[PDB]
């Protein structure tokens, strides 16, 4: 069965990059407006030193994730002013000048879908790359593939038209170059129609990036409820214990309130260090799709989308990255009659890299990618022994273009 | 989170001791909100916006291709860890020592040492 | 060094030495002081082992990436771009290092480049000659074909290209007379 | 695998002269394009 028709499909992969950075004050969340609470904290000051270096280690780790994913090139590339590409359309992935931000229409659509703590010492650290600096690196990668393909992130910039660039991508999967020229209008309409289906689908999934924010805000609201629990005492207020009880008979209750909060903070930091490993593993995995699928054409099966990958289009996303791969999946099939080899006057003719198919009254030769009925000549078949050693071989004449030239 | 010589109020906070300039250089010491500080021009600590690299426009057409001619050979260096050290910690030796009643209370937490 | 300071801490008691408390008080009344010292040390030991298990997962995860560079970059030519350094990788030379490993990759980065007029197809006697692995170039009047990474002027021959239909099937296509070295051999 | 073949002109290609190559031997090519035209 040889496919005789192909189509263009665009998939969607959601890979997280970083998350929100928090900072829990180890000296403010425990005590408050008391004097004797700071004296007992000095005995457990070694515990805050371990928790402070662990929380700061997660903050400095998220900044390194953005420098390894959204920082592959060192030169800022801009989009060409000429909107000529050969029937194809490119306007959704390019930043719109009418918008107040430097993002494209696709990045603004994904931002609409993605939809009080400092009073006790829970501040939020600001990220490094803002919403305007991430869009600059994404715009340079989209403008570099349309002008260089893959000769821009690992060497000098090399200009190349888009008409001849697409023909260099089918050679890695097996499709010949004559299919692009003879069917240029067909691919131009299927590529533009595939963008409209993804645009209308994302405007009406995206639950991977939203789940990360819900898990971070869930642990923040848990520590707020810990200030109301007595932890096996009678009150959770430092000013209430010293009021109803004398300071000589109050050290046995304040120590339980400080110890009860150390177990809650130790559990919080422990869970943040475990969740940081999943974010770090996802950041290193997203960097692989950026330097292989986007930068170049990877020949790995089921890696840059479901099907034969040709080109990628990375898009910006809040605390993540959205990829738009271009898969190549054939359609339909036709049954024929294959044959291992063809014998003529005792010579076993072997094909170069295809397979013989039969119309029914005649024999032909084509590839396993597209059905191309060609005349079996000597330029595609070569001898490599006799026909007696090959088990199971048919008999058919072989055309020789050299014979009519000599006459 | 403090609202605000050399007073500068940015999105990251309020740095007292840096003069704002109209130029733009590469990031050196990270501060926050895409702002980095350094020690340049006489030279003093100044605050400015970080640079994302040299902005250049790539020439694109429809009938011209760039073909290289000369090639060079470069050697890089990557550092990847393999393993670390191995340290064993004892239970009774670290907690207790030359005491008798110290080992009696440890029997209740003997499963934790295992 | 953190576990050493735990032996000198009191953890909300009166002393840190086990031999100092038993020398000043009685065991029936010293049970409330030793319990606070053991509890203060069990939390430090539990936190120490917890931090070691987290670092062990990072070393185990980094070992799979370090072993990948040995079997892909060193052993054989890795076809994965942007994986064995920066550029077209050829061969590597691994080196030993204390508590680590140092690799020496050999990349291939272009230097100078020029610009020439290209042509996606060449029409001769009504046949569209398509290149196999080369790219058509020009110098203003003549037309040549070179490679995608190295510049080598070569004449237009029939043994490097192939015909595929007529010329009315392409939007942008010029015309050029093919030399065809097979023609002088038959005359 | 070991698959011996006859030194022909269709399996090789010319590239400059012989003085540019440091190490190069000398051997007469069979040239199968001559018996086909005769």
């Amino acid at each position: 069965a040889i496919p005789t028709n192909f189509t263009i499909s665009v998939t969607t992969e959601i890979l997280p990059v970083s998350m929100t950075k928090t900072s829990v004050d180890c000296t403010m969340y425990i005590c408050g407006d008391s004097t004797e609470c700071s004296n007992l904290l000095l005995q457990y000051g070694s515990f805050c030193t371990q928790l402070n270096r662990a929380l700061t280690g997660i903050a400095v780790e998220q900044d390194k994730n953005t420098q390894e994913v959204f920082a592959q090139v060192k030169q800022i590339y801009k989009t060409p002013p000429i909107k000529d590409f050969g029937g194809f359309n490119f306007s959704q992935i390019l930043p719109d000048p009418s918008k107040p931000s430097k993002r494209s229409f696709i990045e603004d659509l994904l931002f609409n879908k993605v939809t009080a703590q400092k009073f006790n010492g829970l501040t939020v650290l600001p990220p490094l790359l803002t919403d305007e600096m991430i869009a600059q690196y994404t715009s340079a990668l989209l403008a570099g593939t349309i002008t260089s393909g893959w000769t821009f992130g690992a060497g000098a910039a090399l200009q190349i038209p888009f008409a001849m660039q697409m023909a260099y991508r089918f050679n890695g999967i097996g499709v010949t170059q004559n299919v692009l020229y003879e069917n240029q209008k067909l691919i131009a309409n299927q590529f533009n129609s595939a963008i409209g289906k993804i645009q209308d689908s994302l405007s009406s999934a995206l639950g991977k990036l939203q789940d990360v924010v819900n898990q971070n805000a869930q642990a923040l609201n848990t520590l707020v409820k810990q200030l109301s629990s007595n932890f096996g005492a009678i009150s959770s207020v430092l000013n209430d214990i010293l009021s109803r009880l004398d300071p000589p008979e109050a050290e046995v209750q304040i120590d339980r309130l400080i110890t009860g909060r150390l177990q809650s903070l130790q559990t919080y930091v422990t869970q943040q260090l475990i969740r940081a490993a999943e974010i770090r593993a996802s950041a290193n995995l997203a960097a692989t799709k950026m330097s292989e699928c986007v930068l170049g054409q990877s020949k790995r099966v089921d890696f840059c989308g479901k099907g034969y990958h040709l080109m990628s289009f990375p898009q910006s996303a809040p605390h993540g990255v959205v990829f738009l791969h271009v898969t190549y999946v054939p359609a339909q099939e036709k049954n024929f009659t294959t044959a291992p080899a063809i014998c003529h006057d005792g010579k076993a003719h072997f094909p170069r890299e295809g397979v013989f198919v039969s119309n029914g009254t005649h024999w032909f030769v084509t590839q396993r990618n597209f059905y191309e009925p060609q005349i079996i000549t000597t330029d595609n078949t070569f001898v490599s022994g006799n026909c007696d050693v090959v088990i199971g071989i048919v008999n058919n004449t072989v055309y020789d273009p050299l014979q009519p030239e000599l006459d | 989170d403090v609202n605000c010589s050399n007073v500068f109020q940015t999105r990251a906070g309020c740095l007292i001791g840096a003069e704002h300039v109209n130029n733009s250089y590469e990031c050196d010491i990270p501060i926050g909100a895409g702002i980095c500080a350094s020690y340049q021009t006489s030279q003093s600590i100044i605050a400015y916006t970080m640079s994302l690299g040299a902005e250049n426009s790539v020439a694109y057409s429809n009938n011209s291709i760039a073909i290289p001619t000369n090639f060079t050979i470069s050697v890089t260096t990557e550092i990847l860890p393999v393993s670390m050290t191995k340290t064993s910690v004892d239970c009774t030796m670290y907690i207790c020592g030359d005491s008798t009643e110290c080992s009696n209370l440890l029997l209740q937490y003997g499963s934790f040492c295992t």
